[PDB]
């Protein structure tokens, strides 16, 4: 089987849990744990990842799901050495390191200021989590794969006064929205896109 | 006090697009005008300390496309005795 | 036909109007306008109370919702003046003087202090406003009848930085939730109540 | 505030489990585990009755469910003696006792020999558990409170090789539907009833 | 069980078959086949009325929903002449007769003049028959119990080519809006009304 | 960024804001107006597009969300200046001129008459729009991308006496139906096929 | 048009008929009949040709929809002969000989045995289907196109006591899941995997 | 609110003809002209987007073959707080 | 006045159907045609200059397929003079 | 609104043959006439779109045996502010 | 006043896929075939203008794979006298 993502979660930060777990129907998490992510397609080879995951872990899953296209696969817990311990079987169950993961593309990236009183109500018709108020400022993200957002999204709330808008590890790309008062928001998406660029992978 | 974003322009539209891009792009109020003569003309805006930072970019990039842009520049916490001597809108 | 509710809020705060906006299907509303909610019982009679204030006046028709028995119709507009114009057409017409409306009464009210995570997973799952952080103070409180709902939000976002996690005042007794920090919930919590305290009506 | 239920399972069994996954909102349970289900009304002292629950015990909430007057919450836990702590800490709340809850009476019993295609169309497209296969015999069971119907589904899964199609312990009546073959719903009916009959309670 | 409605219907029309399709999840109604429509209470007694006759007959199934209190079933197929066996062996199940119906009465009748646009954008929104187009008339009737209402909009059909908005005979009362201009929408909802006044049973 | 649709729509003809309204949840537009269409890959430039149109024009947007693939913009006013002046405000951002929209496709175009009266109902499935009464016809269109539809929608009404069934500016294709007696549909149709060529752009 | 699934269903057994159903929006089979299957892209062509077949024969349709992406066509009826004679006609639309269908693709296959008893439950998330009870085992399959399925989905329980999980006709890719006790799965999987490498068709 | 259109010209008659040009093109105010010292004047028009957009670009064309045509600029909707502190016709 | 929009066809058809498609283009006001002799017809609308130079579009490229057509024009703002002594509906 | 059909003709006696044939093809009502000078005459026919679309085809087959036929047409919803000014025999008032 | 539409083959085979394909397509009346000898048949329908003509021009193409067609006709409002004369199902 191939390989897309590899992302290994470090201690999610509080409001996360929310929206990861508004949005989850499954094991959700909490804050202040460690959750692991790796993307590949069928949806069905991730459902028997997860068991040589679970069978030789302590974890939990979450995210298991295939309502945008094919599935993805998180698993969390509070101490870090069990869910490196899940990834450890995962990618050796498909024989590859992890530094053979693609390298992620940074496809749309742009602040946004002062949003006009109307796109706030109409971007919240998505509401998977928090709405922009009537005119601060949005940070927008896409990424190739999909499931490095959620990634990108842990790293920015932790390093500033950030409301988290959606997420999308699921779909072709990995979009997302930030929203919050402006100097703020270019204190995230800095950090952010910085986040992706860091990490290491092939072509 | 609020901070405090202006644009200096020789050619009175050149403000106008600025002035109205600002308005636009951030929380920020716009004071008046002051023409300095010659043509030379400045608009100058007034809030928060990021808003015009992000606002006075957002004039320079608009403005420069159709005006003799002359100086951009933002003052973070400008003195209590600026205000109360010069017309930048927040005078006692 | 019974008039239950009507009352004006004189500017609807910049949380509400996304999260109105963020349910409503109808004409959504916009930051900073005016807007007067009427609610009145059986719910066959909300088609001819807008159609009389639609008719009438230049106002938006947001929320038109055909609950269990009463039906309730609220119109927004930025124009103050349309307020005492449109009231009269829609309250002249249909069995009412100002005082006539029922006199709200506060069912019940209950603060939660600082939400553990469990609840965040919980909590906010069934909202489609901001969502509950784990960690937060949840303070909950109900207006009867259920169109009375937004009085008590209004006023409380109005005066502090919360944040607004749910709100439905549709249905027989409305649902008004907000969250934040103790401090400024505590001042919130005294303003909904003295809020709702003067509310004039009927019994 | 009138506590119309709860019950604590020694230990629910492998079926319904997945049941509560299909439908949970939260937490998902797992199987195995004791669970106990606590179900009050009014609703609004729900998210009060589980605050009460989480801090003093170590229960999971899995289904909160707010009606229209009554209110659900489930909790489950490895430990017998750690859920029963919370159910003693929420029964002990009000400061009632193991006498305050309803007592069961059978409300509807009805065994409908080999479904029939027309019925089984109908059957599972309206439920969430089993699939209700064409030929197998159905019997459809109410109990009052709702909430008392969990020892329905434990009872016949653990001492009868039946499939569940459906069982919703939120609202005014308990719906329990179970399907297979002739023999093995004949002996569940009995076993559903004695653990009905000796539910002790109140009226 | 309470037989609370039950009208026959001789063939149904072109519009409402599709109206009905629309929402049905059972066996789906064909255009000119004949169907009758029994409506009792309790609802949870409904499962056996079907059952047992969907049993004796080829009749084909196209709603049955059990609520709280009321129950809906639908039958349809080509031959009117199969209809009668069932409803009477259906009557004689719940030891009722012709006359032991409950007699149709028409609650309430209103024709508003020039549907206004913005309530065809809330009118529609929530309609699931044809879309309301602006300048239309539109003519609501209101029947009690709701299970009257397939008499008012199989009546509105044949008459006139006007369109069905919206049609639920199962609640309280059932709802049938129709448009059309003014001219057609007038003898369309007087066809409604004496409907009402044929329905034998009693109050 | 790349570009895919610019369609600026002139005066809509009054049945489209209905189906264009029930398929949207934000500000619908009304018929007798102006409104614009933009749909681009990833629809989160669409967002940062929105400003430019919201900041610089007086408009009004119904559609912006992410429900099918990529995003999606409509803005809609009555005069057709100051749209106009959005749009060409949204292509400066992207610095293109008109030209650079791609050429439509007419892939798949076929008239079907006298629908046999089951597929009436199964159509009616996807009710977005009205109802293929049994037994009218039906056109189908096919245009890659899939914004171009709504221009064909729009022409099509404006040309015949038809009955509107659904629309796709979503998806990855424009795909179309519509329903009325025969004439109309073949003098619609070939309106709108007709109206799809004649576009200018790339191939 | 184009050409991939050709699939001519014998006699269904029991439990598809069901899930087939209940699944579906559409005229819902029963066990015991035939069906048809064929997919062609683009998904409008399905909707012309389950009139061809309607037209010219006795069957009826279950699947007719673009919920997934595009569409996909079957038909049902209880007497071979009329299927076969309406699939004849369907390809006959298309001019195109019965071998024209590409082969399948035959992607990912492995069973999974005594799955950990997380996983269960949150697999019926996506309860279309029955449940993989804790520490049953599961059998995953992927197949393009994703119409072969039910093929393959057939050929198993026909074979073995087996309960059915989830099935996907539709999409790009054929995907399944099932569920049962240990020897049946690979008395069950040893037929589905070969069920399809037996069919003949074009690269 | 009601649009905008602008022309800075470095000499007097050159903003004449442009205004003069601009009314008699379509169905726009001229509300007055600013003298910004230096030289510089300014004419400024008001009226929905269509006249403005096809007046401008019309009194442009009229005015380049005079004087020094310093910009051209057009604003569908002013920020209400530029129509509120600057000569643009529409101050309340 | 309004603005203006004219088209004329040697050929009363293409007139109608140029008329046609015209108001359904846009929102004007389609106020009658003036038969000049000889087969010659002109259809004139009026209304805002947006609307009409849509409608006008619409029209040439609508009558293109079934007439000759001669002329296609727009005037955004008339002289006074002229509705008053020619007849284009809006003439007091 | 009523369909519209239109054929023109240099010549009085074509709009005429023209005008018969169509009447008699199809459930139309000949509402009359418009001369626009230069010998051009243009006959008008309303009903439905089916009958329409029938009619206007035998008119021109049965005009294009003696004058010359300038342009022959058919409009299925002409819009309602059309029918307000141009003599199109559903003018309304009265 | 129903329209009218014909069917010519010269194969009592052709006529019936001919006939049958008809009223598959639209909501006609097949009344029935008058058979004309030597081999030749006439199938007939009647109804609504359009959906004769998109009957008739749907059976051509079914009875074209298989027969001799010899004419194919459609008649949209035939005479009193014809149906008051001939055999075409519409006769009092």
């Amino acid at each position: 089987i191939t390989l897309r993502t590899y992302i290994f979660l470090d201690a999610l930060q509080p409001q996360l849990a929310t929206f990861i777990g508004k949005t989850a129907r499954g094991f959700l998490p909490v804050p202040g744990q460690a959750s692991l992510w790796v993307e590949i397609a069928p949806g069905i080879a991730i459902n028997r990842v997860t068991d040589a995951a679970l069978k030789a872990t302590k974890v939990q899953p979450a995210v298991q799901v295939v309502e945008r296209a094919y599935g993805l696969l998180e698993v969390h817990h509070f101490d870090q050495g069990e869910v490196l311990a899940a990834g450890s079987t995962i990618l050796d169950k498909l024989e590859v390191r992890e530094e053979g993961r693609l390298k992620p593309q940074v496809m749309t990236h742009q602040i946004i200021r002062a949003v006009e009183a109307y796109q706030t109500q109409i971007i919240n018709r998505n509401s998977q989590g928090m709405m922009i108020l009537p005119g601060e400022s949005l940070f927008i993200l896409e990424t190739q794969p999909a499931g490095y957002a959620v990634l990108a999204a842990n790293e920015a709330e932790k390093a500033a006064n950030v409301h988290l808008v959606n997420v999308t590890p699921y779909g072709a790309f990995g979009r997302l929205y930030l929203a919050g008062s402006e100097a703020e928001i270019d204190a995230a998406a800095e950090a952010a896109e910085a986040a992706i660029r860091s990490v290491s992978g092939v072509a | 006090a609020d901070a405090l974003g202006m644009i200096e322009v020789r050619g009175f539209v050149g403000m106008v697009e600025a002035a109205d891009a600002m308005v636009k792009a951030a929380k920020v109020e716009l004071i008046g005008y002051e023409k300095t003569g010659g043509g030379y003309v400045t608009a100058v805006v007034r809030g928060d300390v990021a808003a015009v930072k992000a606002a006075t970019e957002a004039g320079q990039r608009a403005a420069e496309r159709v005006g003799e842009v002359v100086a951009v520049h933002v003052i973070p916490r400008p003195h209590v005795n600026v205000d109360a001597a010069l017309p930048l809108g927040r005078t006692p």
